[PDB]
C-alpha cells in the first residue's frame, strides 16, 4: 500500500527533526512547524523510492 | 587563546538521593582477600601442579569420556528383556 | 488509518506522563503489564489440534515496507509461533514486569534510561521467540548485546567495565561463526524459513561441517565447557534487572535455538555427532558444578547453578528421545522461576542492605531474619531438585532421556543430584546458621515488594511441581516434531 | 506457672484472607465448571475458546 509507505517515511522525518532538536539541546517541541518540514520532505522521498519500486516492478512483468 | 567559551557556567555532578548509614564494617583483611580471589588470573603462572592439573582435566579426563562414549555407542538396547537374550548389540 | 491513530493516540498519552510524571515507571508497569492480557489472550485462541504455525505476519515486506502485507512474493522476515515457541513466550512476559519491578525503590539516578534498557531487552527477547527466518532469527540474537552493554557498564556495581566488554565479546565471538553458519545455509538453499526446512536434505560432508558452526554459537550463549569463562563474572558485576533477564531469558534461548535451528535440518549430522555434546556437557556438569565449592563471592556461586542447570538440558535436547525433549523444556521454564528468585536473594535483597557480596561476612540471618531464611532454604531445596518443584521433574526426565541415548554417559551424569546438593546446601547453612555477624547491624524485614516477586517465582515453581502437565497442551507436536530414530 | 502472654493478635491477617479466598475462588470455580457435565455437556470457559479451524 502507498498510504503506510507514506506515513512511515513522514515517521522517519518527525524522528530527524526530533534528534536534530535532541542534539542542540533544545526541547522536544521546539519549532514545531519543522516537523511538518521534515514530515513533508522525507514522505516525498517515500514517494520517490515508492514510484521507482512500481516501474521496477512494471518492467519485470512485461518481460514474459 | 584557544579557550573553551565563557558561556558554559559548568557546575558538580551529584547523584542525588540520601546518604544511607553504614549498616556494615569493613574488614581490610577479608577486603583484600576477596580481591586477591576474584582478580587470580592476573598474577596466575604455569607450574608443575598447575600444569599437572592442565593435564588432567582438560586433556587426559575429555580423552577418557571421548573413549567410553564413542566405543559404547549404540550398544545397549535396555527396551523390553527377556532371560538368555542379548543385552548388547556387538 | 485506524492502527495508525492507535499509535498516534498511544505516543501522546506517553508523552503526557513523560511531560507531568517525573519517572516512566508507571507507564513502563502498565505497558508491560498489558502484554500478558494480550498474550494470554493469545493463548486462548492458540489452537492446539495443529502442528502448525496459527499467528503468522511479515514485516518489511517489498511492496509493503511498513507494515504488514498479503503478496505472493515474500522478502521480509517472517513472524509465528506453535507450542515450543509460545511456552517460552508465556515464561517470559510473566517475568518482564517482574525485573521491571525489580529495582522499584532502587535506580535514583536516570531511572528513566535503566527502566527504557531493561523493557527493551525484554520486548527484544519476545520477539526473539516470535521470529521465523534465520535471520529474522539473527536480526534479534543480537539486539540485545548493545543495549545489555550499556546496562552492565553503566549501572553496573564495580569493575562493571570488564564485565560490560565480556557480555559484548564473548557472545559475539561465538555469534559470527553461527552468522556464517547461516550464510552457509541462505546461499545454497536460498531459503531463510523456519517451515519449510524439514524437507529440504543436504549432503552428509555439507552437513557436517555447518553443525560446527552453529553448535559452538549455541556452545557459548549456554556455556559449555571451553566458554562459561564469561558467566560468572557478568552476572557478579551486573546490576539487578540485567541479571534476572540474563540468566531466566537469555540462557534459554540457546535451549529454544537448538530445537529450532539445529535439530530439524541437522538430523543426520547429529547422530554421528551426538558422542560429541554428550562428552561437553558431562564435562560441565562434572567440572563447573565442582568448581562452584571453592567461591568467595555469593552471586558467582548462583551463576555457576545456571551453568550446571543448563548442561543438564542439553544432554536432554541432543536425546533423540521423546522424555528428554519435554525434559529440557520444564528445566527451561522451571529454571526461569527459581533462579531469578535467587539472584533477588543475593544482589537483590541482600547487596541492597550491606552492599557487599562477600560470602564470608553473611552468617546467622535467621535471628533477625526469620521470614528471610525460610525464602533462602526453600528457594535452595527448590533449587537442587527436591521433587514437587518442577526442577525435579525437568532434571529426571532429561537424565532419563540422557539415559537411553548412552547409558554409561546418563549413569555417570546421574551425580549431578548430588553435586548440586553440594554447593547450594553448603551455601544456605552458612547463610541461615550461627550467631548473627558481627559486622551487620541489623536491617529491614524483607518488604512487601520482595515478597510480591518471590512468591510468585514460588508458585509457578510448584504449581508445574505439581502438575507438569499444565503445558503439555502445547508441547505434545514437538515432542515428535524432532525424532530421528526411522 | 502462668505461660506470660504476649500482645493479642488478630486471625484473619492479610494473607489469611488473600491466600484463602483465592485457593477457595479456584475450587469454587472447578466445581462450577465441574457440575456442567449434564446441563450443557462441555465446561463453561470452553466457551471463550475460539481458534481458527486446523482447514
Ligand atoms: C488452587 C491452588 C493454587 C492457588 C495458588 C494460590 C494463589 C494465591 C496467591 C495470592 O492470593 O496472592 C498472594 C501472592 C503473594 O503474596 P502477597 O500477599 O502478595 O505478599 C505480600 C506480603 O508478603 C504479604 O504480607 P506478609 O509479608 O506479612 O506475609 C508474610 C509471608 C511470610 O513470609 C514467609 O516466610 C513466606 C514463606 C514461604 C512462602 C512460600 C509460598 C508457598 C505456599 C505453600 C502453600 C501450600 C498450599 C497447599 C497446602 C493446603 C493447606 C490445606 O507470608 C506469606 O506470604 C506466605 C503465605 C502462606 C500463608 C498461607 C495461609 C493460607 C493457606 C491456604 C492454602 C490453600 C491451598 C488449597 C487448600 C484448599 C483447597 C483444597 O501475590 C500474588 O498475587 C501471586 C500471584 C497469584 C497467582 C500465583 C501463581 C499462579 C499462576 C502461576 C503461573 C502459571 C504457571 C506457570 C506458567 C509458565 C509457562 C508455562
Ligand atoms: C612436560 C613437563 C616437563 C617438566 C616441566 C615443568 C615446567 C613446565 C610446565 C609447563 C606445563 C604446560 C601446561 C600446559 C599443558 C598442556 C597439556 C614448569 O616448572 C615449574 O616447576 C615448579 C616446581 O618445580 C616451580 O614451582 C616453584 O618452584 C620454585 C621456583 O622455581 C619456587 O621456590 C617454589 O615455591 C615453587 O614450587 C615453577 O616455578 C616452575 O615454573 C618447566 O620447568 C623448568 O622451566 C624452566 C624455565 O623457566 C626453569 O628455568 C629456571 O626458572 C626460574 C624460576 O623462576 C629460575 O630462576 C631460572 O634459574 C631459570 O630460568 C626451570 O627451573 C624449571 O622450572
Ligand atoms: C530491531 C529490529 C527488529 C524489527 C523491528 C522491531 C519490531 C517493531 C515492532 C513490530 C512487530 C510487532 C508489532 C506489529 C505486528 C503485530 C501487530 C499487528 O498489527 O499485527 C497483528 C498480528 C499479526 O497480524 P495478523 O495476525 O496477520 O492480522 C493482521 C490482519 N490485517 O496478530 C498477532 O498475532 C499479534 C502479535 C503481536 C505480538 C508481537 C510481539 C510482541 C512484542 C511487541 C514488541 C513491539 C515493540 C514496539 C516498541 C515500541 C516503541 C515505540
Ligand atoms: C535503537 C535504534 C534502532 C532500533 C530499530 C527499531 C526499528 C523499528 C522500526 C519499526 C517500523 C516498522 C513497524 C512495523 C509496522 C507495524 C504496524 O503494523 O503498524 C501498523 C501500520 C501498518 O498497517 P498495514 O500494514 O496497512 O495493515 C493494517 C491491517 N490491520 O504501520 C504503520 O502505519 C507505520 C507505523 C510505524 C511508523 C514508524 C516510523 C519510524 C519510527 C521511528
Ligand atoms: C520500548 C522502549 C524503547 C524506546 C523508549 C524511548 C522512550 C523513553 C526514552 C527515555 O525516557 O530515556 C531516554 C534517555 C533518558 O533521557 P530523559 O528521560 O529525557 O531524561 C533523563 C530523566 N532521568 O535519553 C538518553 O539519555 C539516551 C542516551 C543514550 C546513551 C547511550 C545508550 C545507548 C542505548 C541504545 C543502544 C545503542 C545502539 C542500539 C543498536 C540497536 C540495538 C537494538
Ligand atoms: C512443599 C510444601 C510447600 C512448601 C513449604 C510451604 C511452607 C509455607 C510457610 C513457611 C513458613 C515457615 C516459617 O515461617 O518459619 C520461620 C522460621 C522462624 O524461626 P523462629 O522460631 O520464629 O525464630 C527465628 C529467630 N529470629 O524460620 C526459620 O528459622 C528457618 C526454618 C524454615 C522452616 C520452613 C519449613 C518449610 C520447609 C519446607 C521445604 C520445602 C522445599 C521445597
Amino acid at each position: 500500500a502507498l498510504f503506510t509507505s507514506l506515513v512511515g517515511a513522514s515517521g522517519l522525518g518527525f524522528a530527524t527533526k526530533f534528534l536534530s532538536n535532541k542534539i542542540r539541546l533544545k526541547p522536544a517541541g521546539y519549532y514545531p512547524l519543522g516537523y511538518v518540514f521534515s514530515g513533508v520532505a522525507w514522505a516525498g522521498l517515500g514517494l520517490v523510492l515508492h514510484n521507482v519500486h512500481q516501474h521496477s516492478l512494471e518492467v519485470l512483468e512485461k518481460k514474459k | 587563546e584557544l579557550k573553551p567559551s565563557s558561556a558554559i557556567q559548568r557546575g558538580p555532578l551529584n547523584k542525588g538521593g540520601w546518604d544511607a548509614p553504614h549498616a556494615l564494617h569493613n574488614d581490610g583483611a577479608i577486603d583484600r582477600y576477596a580481591h586477591w580471589r576474584t582478580f587470580y588470573q592476573e598474577r596466575f603462572k604455569y607450574t608443575r601442579a598447575t600444569g599437572k592439573s592442565t593435564l588432567i582435566f582438560l586433556v587426559a579426563f575429555p580423552a577418557l569420556i571421548g573413549y567410553v562414549a564413542y566405543q559404547s555407542e549404540g550398544l545397549f538396547e535396555f527396551a523390553g528383556k527377556r532371560r538368555g537374550e542379548s543385552v548388547t548389540t556387538r | 488509518m485506524f492502527l495508525t491513530s492507535i499509535l498516534l493516540s498511544s505516543l501522546y498519552l506517553f508523552n503526557r506522563i513523560l511531560a507531568w510524571q517525573g519517572n516512566v515507571k508507571h507507564f513502563y508497569l502498565f505497558a508491560s503489564n498489558l502484554l500478558l492480557l494480550f498474550i494470554v489472550v493469545l493463548y486462548i485462541n492458540f489452537n492446539t489440534f495443529s502442528n502448525s504455525f496459527q499467528f503468522n505476519f511479515e514485516l518489511f515486506n517489498s511492496l509493503n515496507p511498513f507494515g504488514l502485507s498479503n503478496s505472493d512474493i515474500s522478502n521480509g522476515l517472517l513472524f509465528g509461533i506453535d507450542g515450543l515457541s509460545l511456552t517460552f513466550i508465556l515464561l517470559t512476559v510473566l517475568l518482564i514486569p517482574l525485573t521491571l519491578l525489580g529495582n522499584w525503590y532502587n535506580i535514583n539516578f536516570n531511572s528513566n534510561l535503566y527502566y527504557t534498557l531493561v523493557l527493551a531487552i525484554g520486548l527484544v527477547i519476545l520477539l526473539n521467540f516470535w521470529a521465523l527466518d534465520y535471520i529474522s532469527f539473527y536480526i534479534l540474537f543480537e539486539a540485545t548485546l548493545p543495549l545489555l552493554f550499556i546496562l552492565i557498564h553503566i549501572y553496573g556495581s564495580s569493575d562493571s567495565e570488564r564485565a560490560s566488554f565480556y557480555v559484548l565479546m564473548f557472545t559475539l565471538s561465538g555469534s559470527l561463526f553461527m552468522l556464517l553458519s547461516i550464510v552457509v545455509i541462505s546461499i545454497v538453499l536460498n531459503t531463510t524459513n523456519f517451515i519449510n526446512h524439514n524437507l529440504f536434505v543436504l549432503s552428509l560432508d555439507l552437513q557436517t561441517i555447518i553443525w560446527l558452526g552453529l553448535f559452538i554459537a549455541i556452545m557459548v550463549k549456554t556455556p559449555l565447557f571451553p566458554i562459561h569463562v564469561w558467566l560468572p563474572v557478568v552476572h557478579s558485576e551486573s546490576p539487578l534487572a540485567g541479571s534476572m533477564i540474563l540468566a531466566g531469558l537469555i540462557l534459554k534461548l540457546a535451549l529454544y535455538a537448538i530445537l529450532r535451528l539445529l535439530l530439524p535440518l541437522l538430523c543426520e549430522a547429529q547422530i554421528l555427532y551426538t558422542p560429541m555434546i554428550y562428552i561437553i556437557s558431562l564435562l560441565t556438569i562434572i567440572l563447573t558444578s565442582l568448581a562452584t565449592l571453592r567461591q568467595i563471592d555469593l552471586k558467582v556461586i548462583i551463576a555457576y547453578s545456571s551453568i550446571s542447570h543448563m548442561g543438564i538440558a542439553i544432554l536432554g535436547v541432543c536425546s533423540n528421545t521423546s522424555l528428554g525433549i519435554y525434559g529440557s523444556i520444564v528445566l527451561g521454564v522451571a529454571h526461569g522461576f527459581v533462579s531469578p528468585a535467587l539472584f533477588l536473594i543475593v544482589g537483590g535483597i541482600l547487596y541492597d542492605r550491606y552492599h557487599i557480596r562477600i560470602v564470608n561476612y553473611y552468617k546467622g540471618l535467621t535471628t533477625y531474619m526469620p521470614q528471610l531464611a525460610t525464602y533462602i532454604i526453600i528457594l535452595s531445596f527448590a533449587n537442587i531438585g527436591t521433587p514437587l518443584t518442577g526442577n525435579f521433574t525437568g532434571e529426571f526426565l532429561s537424565l532419563q532421556g540422557g539415559f537411553i541415548r548412552n547409558p554409561i554417559i546418563g549413569g555417570i551424569s546421574c551425580i549431578s543430584v548430588l553435586l548440586a546438593a553440594i554447593y547450594q546446601l553448603k551455601l544456605t547453612n552458612k547463610l541461615t546458621g550461627g550467631i548473627s555477624s558481627i559486622y551487620m547491624h541489623r536491617t529491614n524485614d524483607v518488604t512487601i515488594r520482595e515478597k510480591f516477586i518471590m512468591n510468585i517465582l514460588i508458585i509457578s515453581t510448584l504449581i508445574i511441581g505439581i502438575c507438569p502437565q499444565i503445558m503439555y497442551n502445547l508441547l505434545y507436536w514437538t515432542v515428535n516434531n524432532y525424532i530421528y530414530i526411522i | 506457672h502462668g505461660p506470660e502472654l504476649t500482645p493479642a493478635v488478630p486471625f484473619f491477617q492479610p494473607y489469611v484472607l488473600k491466600w484463602a479466598g483465592v485457593s477457595l475462588g479456584l475450587v469454587a470455580f472447578y466445581q462450577f465448571n465441574s457440575s456442567y457435565e449434564a446441563k450443557n455437556g462441555h465446561t463453561w470457559v470452553e466457551t471463550f475458546f475460539h481458534p481458527k479451524s486446523r482447514e
